[PDB]
């Protein structure tokens, strides 16, 4: 069984978005009113999940694939995980969704106008390899409205979920396209109070990981809390 | 002082978190394996129970598209890292709302006991992430059992709310589903009797 | 009897920490929703007690004496207490209270586990003289953990409280050390908007006043509201 | 504009300020003049009355660690500024909440009628700072008695307060205890029935 | 036996310390007055002694132990001891000695009227990791005045001293606390010239090392002069 | 050019160097194992000295709160790098002046010849760090033995040290105590008949 | 940290310090009230002293441009500071060394004892001030008596001094001029023998 060997680097609630945001809207309701209880790590929250052992398919990773070939903008999405101190996290689960070139999602609330592409569900997984690694072969996602404020759109964007080493890593996040004009204008993306937070949050441009005459690719990296050893407990 | 690199910032999950998550909920074709809301086979060892929820926003309406997310030691108090669809007890599962009814269940075991890093016993509990559309940072929160009065008087964790009607909000109420053991965990995000959710 | 001769300068509400500081978690169920009523000043809040016949012990400023030698940096504190107009306040009361060396408290209530001082209570009170000057002997406190955020730590601190000439001056606050990194970092530090109004709590190295081979000294200047004559009321 | 010095900033007096100000209280040994809850002697002109109260959070739940400061005029309605432990009678006085019970004290007179600036009189009033962790800054209010209905209606302080059903949150219910006349003061600091604090 | 295998960096006797700085009293007596005379580095200087058997106790690094538990504030030292070349030094000998909370040390001619701590003795010892890390656990120790100047006062600070693989390797130093106010007056401290040199001795404030509700952490690395191999000699 | 991180900037030891370096003549209590002044057990090869001297400041005053270390090879010539207090002879050693007399002894062999990098002798010597109060940087030295004349002509390093005069000062004078042969070596921090110090 | 106004910075006193303060010895005609070399009045209780010394550079060269300013207690160790000519005694004199011989001299009484901060009593003892051309900021000593060994022991300012062999400087030499008890303390700036100066 799992063993409390390790302590995680507390996780600065001032650098994630707060939970109560007014101009995200469904925020309003949906944020506590007490303050969180600190509790000290225990066995209960320095475990979880290895998916080592999970049986992935062939292309679960690749949307191209996995769901004729789906019309849109072919890109590798690719990246490596690792905690504060710069350690690689390896064989993590790396889950993704996102919707369709014209910003349609294959989800039964989903009515825009835009229609599906009968060769795109969406949905990708992947385990990273011994470094961090992890890649993804999808369309780019288009932006989509949303009811917010009367005008309001979400930039094109990638949901990633990770499940890191333990309960207390795992995270979910989105991906956001370097230069989306779109980015600044997001009441989602402005739950995030420093601008330095954001930037964190946008894929570059990857040519180098291009495959010429394909594809073009994103590098997307991402940071899970420190793990260090306990030490005079 | 010293400064490590920053995390990734947190984002909500956004209402169509089932397309990625919860496949059969998104109303779309399932992989091989999926992780879901079954943490044990009934040939595992322990007392099997039901687990059944509702999610409250702080005007009392149902949080239809909430996605949870449980963590769990096994009848013995061991938690079972090496997720497989083969063993008999799975440590982790995955659960959401119903769109309709706007409950959530889970078929598991009662947890055994597990000691603090002081070496101190805490009550059986269940670990509890939440996600959902409106959720920047999902939420943390523990369940409790209520027949288990004597271990949850002693809690470390327990102990650490201040006010006791505070603590209340994390005990799950024994009841029955088709004549079958079940516990009820509804969770209040906002307002009266709102649910503790922790920070670690 | 006192007399209503005096009016005094409004408070400056943004200046001072606001009521709602979600980040110090005990302030959320602390603080009224409803807004405060302002009042006219009237003799009852223009006067206030005048503790010039209390009956001050010999060491009721010396931390080191008046509870062997406790252990810790020896440092005298002393300042001045003055208005808004820069006019001294005589013959006022300044009570202090602080932790031991290791940051324990002599209060029922403490459980940190750094041992308390055999020879240290953390109690003193000084009447400032005909110059508005005061003076305590004491340690140098030591930071201390609270259970606010899971690592909160609060900076080396001693607390104050300053009578003045009325009810309406009255103040409790808390002094803070030049270059004390915890400082930045302090939720109750941070309830105060303006950097400005934080340096006012910041004690300054005092080499000119230490009594070498001996001990240093801080210096620490209070403000009171400004006191002025009523006109034309 | 012209800009004076700016004043000292406060700071909550923290969980621990009964070490500095409530030494009896903190459990601490006291010194030889202490200012407490005993503002007028039995010898003391005026009707001798017993407070108390309760000081409740935004939950609904006791406040244990508070720490009070009033400032009163004697029977006659004078404001008494000099401090001693001789008089008779002492105008200003200190008071703290049981770690346990959650209740402050004060014996005293009760107050005489003082004019406002403009020459009309207030109602028998018992000016309240109160102070506690969680508290940046403190609340300053006003104590005024049920049986000073007809006095009350004429206060222009209480006139001041715009809505009527606030008023009442400021009016002590007259009691005995042990056949001694005493008013309940109860503070809701947030929430339903938040008591009126003022600024001057 | 040990082999002459490694050449070391030469040594910049421009960023250390000169011999004669007369602020600092004690070195005018005790600096030579001739040149250095510079050799080429032989089996006789590029060898040390290796103290990978020496018999540790168990609580050789924590001086919370090793003396009750001492009053002050509870702390971890910790650093990574690594080569010009920013390679680590594994399995070497880390020594510290320092003054308890008041400045005092242990010492039969330390006459300062701070009082010793009964449970304290200030002196520690640890082996490096394969890594090159070291940890400490122990109290912040106090300021403390001496005989230069008519006022001095020597700023919080732990010795050190450092093997290395080699006797030209070896070093002693000392070690100071980030933002403190004395720094800058002493006579030590500004023995060393270049300011830039001066920040390598200052311990930063570690909240990821910390033990919550139990003790803060410094982080402290320490370089020791480059060792390359010998070509063409 | 090219730059490397820079080394950490030396500091002196200080007046307190024994507590840590030197527990005995702090006059502090010992730890089980502790590097001091005897590298040779009495049953170790070789000729069996002993070495004592007395450190000068400029003034012509003994400097009492001196600590020195000691690097030597062994009766063969050998450097003994692996430290053990089981061995019969270890390469290095520690010692320190009296607060009182003044003057460090050690307990040692007369150690055998190297070789430089080139190849060529050196004559015998022991290799000195002198550390103390008022040293902002140690101070290196080398310990040559009178008895020795010949090699001493020949050693390339005596050779660097232009002016012959200079050479002398890192001859330690044969003697015997106790009919047991002893070296004395004096240094001279400062002034008339200063020691030679290095730089390598 | 506090920074206060900075000191005037001092400047050396120049070759012709004397038209300033040493008006004879400048050869200037004087004024009627001039600040000079005899403290006591015939008529002075006391043991009537005459002090006499002279000043070299670190050549071995006599300094005959130099001023003394020199402050001490009267023989019942009381420092008198309201300086008049008509007093018997005047704590605080001035002297020059001649441009020729490069001698100074001063007509006083022996000092009575006189107690440290700490209630200690410090050897009898004459508080001098020296400047020169080539003294950018003035040289602080004191002068000591050799007949008063025994209170020059317990001395805890002489005692403040590290090496015993430093002390002697500070001690002037018993003699007798025309039959009359005089002591001779020469200054010796810099080398050989260096007189002990203070900061304080
Ligand atoms: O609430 C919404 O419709 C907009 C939205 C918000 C965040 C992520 C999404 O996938 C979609
Ligand atoms: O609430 C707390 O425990 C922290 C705290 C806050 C303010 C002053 C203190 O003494 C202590
Ligand atoms: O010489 C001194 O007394 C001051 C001092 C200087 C350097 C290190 C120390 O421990 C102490
Ligand atoms: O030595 C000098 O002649 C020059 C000098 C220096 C300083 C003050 C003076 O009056 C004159
Ligand atoms: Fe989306
Ligand atoms: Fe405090
Ligand atoms: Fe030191």
């Amino acid at each position: 069984p799992a063993q409390d060997n390790s302590r995680f680097v507390i996780r600065d609630r001032n650098w994630h978005p707060k939970a109560l945001t007014p101009d995200y809207k469904t925020s309003i309701a949906r944020s506590p009113r007490q303050a969180l209880v600190s509790i000290p790590q225990s066995i209960s929250e320095t475990t979880g999940p290895n998916f080592s052992h999970l049986g992935f398919g062939a292309h679960d990773h690749d949307l191209l694939l996995n769901f004729g070939l789906p019309i849109g903008e072919r890109i590798i999405v690719a990246g490596r995980v690792v905690d504060q101190y710069g350690k690689p996290v390896p064989n993590t689960l790396v889950e993704m969704w996102q919707a369709n070139a014209g910003g349609r999602y294959r989800h039964k609330n989903d009515r825009y106008l835009a229609p599906l592409d009968p060769n795109f569900g969406g949905v990708g997984r992947c385990l990273t390899d011994s470094d961090g690694y992890y890649s993804f072969r999808t369309i780019k996602p288009g932006p989509y409205p949303w009811r917010n404020g009367p005008n309001d759109w979400r930039p094109a964007h990638i949901h990633f979920g990770i499940s890191g080493p333990s309960i207390a890593t795992k995270l979910i996040t989105q991906l956001y396209f370097e230069g989306d004009p779109l980015i600044p204008m997001c009441p989602i993306v402005k739950s995030i109070a420093n601008p330095e937070a954001v930037q964190q949050l946008i894929a570059k441009l990857d040519m180098n990981n291009a495959n010429p005459m394909d594809c073009l690719a994103y590098r997307f990296d991402i940071v899970l809390r420190g793990q260090r050893k306990t030490h005079f407990e | 002082p010293i400064e490590l690199l920053p995390e990734t910032p947190s984002q909500t999950a956004g209402p169509y978190v089932h397309i990625g998550l919860a496949l059969e909920a998104a109303g779309n074709p399932t992989r091989d394996q999926e992780i879901w809301n079954r943490l044990a086979k009934p040939d595992a060892p322990g007392e099997h129970i039901l687990l059944l929820g509702q999610v409250y926003d702080g005007n009392g309406h149902l949080v239809r598209d909430s996605f949870l997310e449980v963590w769990q030691a096994d009848a013995n108090g061991e938690y079972q890292d090496a997720y497989n669809l083969e063993n008999a007890f799975n440590s982790f599962g995955r659960t959401a709302t119903t769109f309709d009814a706007g409950e959530w269940t889970l078929h598991t075991v009662k947890p055994g006991v597990v000691n603090n890093a002081a070496g101190v016993p805490m009550a059986p509990h269940i670990n509890i992430s939440l996600f959902a559309r409106g959720i920047n940072i999902h939420l943390h929160t523990r369940l409790y059992f209520d027949d288990e009065a004597q271990a949850n008087a002693k809690c470390p964790v327990l102990n650490l709310i201040e006010q006791p009607q505070r603590r209340e909000t994390l005990i799950a109420k024994r009841c029955e589903v088709d004549g079958k053991t079940a516990y009820r965990f509804d969770i209040r995000i906002q307002g009266e009797g709102e649910t503790v959710f922790f920070d670690f």
